[PDB]
């Protein structure tokens, strides 16, 4: 029904597994690093996601494209060009 | 000991480790939600055998 | 008897050739594997017989 | 393999420990995302400059072939 997600707030003051007065510091502490770990990795996908898929992408896709298009335009102008002249 | 302050959770496992929880005093029935189907609960000595 | 008598035979012949066609039928046409279990078919004797 | 229950506070340390790569390895990420930014940009420019350029180009060449 449940998970045990939550942050650790309190301790057992009844039961012998856990938290005591002298260690919930290490529990709290845990918590911090592992939720700045995962900002971490996540604003990275972030950067890399973003890095990856969008500048590289928007480079190559053009930079291909135009260098294609260069090709088509000087062949055409230049046989246009030299055939007429020759007419 | 009694239902109302009883509780339903989730665990996650990883082969083995699953840990216990801060709040844990004693434990009634512990079960998949898949099928329906109950553990038990044994030694050391034995899980060790098997 | 008037017409013939023992219509039972023909009507149960009838009914023989129509359920033949309409597996037939059934069979050619896509259709899932529907069923109550609602994708539990690991999980026997389901908890909720609701 | 099955370890120890260290106590608490040294799993704390263990956490800390996962943060630092993550913060260096960043910087290198943002010098790089400054990078790519300016090549795409540079890109871009050229692109649709050295289009237009073309553009015109063979207009002119149509000119002369009308010319012809």
């Amino acid at each position: 029904i449940v998970y045990n997600n939550q942050a650790p707030d309190a301790v057992n003051n009844v039961g012998q597994f856990g938290a005591t007065e002298g260690s919930i510091g290490a529990y709290k502490q845990a918590a911090e690093y592992a939720a700045d770990s995962k900002y971490w990795a996540l604003l990275a996908e972030s950067k890399f996601g973003t890095i990856d898929d969008l500048i590289a992408e928007v480079e190559r896709l053009y930079q291909q494209g135009v260098l294609m298009k260069q090709d088509i335009e000087d062949l055409k102008q230049d046989f246009k060009d030299q055939d007429a002249r020759l007419m | 000991r009694i239902p109302p302050l009883e509780k339903e959770v989730y665990l996650d496992i990883k082969d083995g480790v699953a840990y216990i929880p801060p709040d844990y005093l004693e434990a009634q029935w512990m079960m998949r939600a898949k099928d329906g189907t109950i553990f038990q609960v044994t030694s050391p000595e034995e899980i060790s055998y098997r | 008897n008037y017409g013939r008598g023992r219509e039972l035979m023909y009507q149960l012949e009838k009914k023989g050739k129509e359920i033949k066609r309409d597996l037939e039928k059934i069979l050619l046409s896509g259709q899932a594997r529907t069923d109550v279990l609602a994708d539990q078919y690991l999980t026997n004797s389901a908890a909720d017989p609701a």
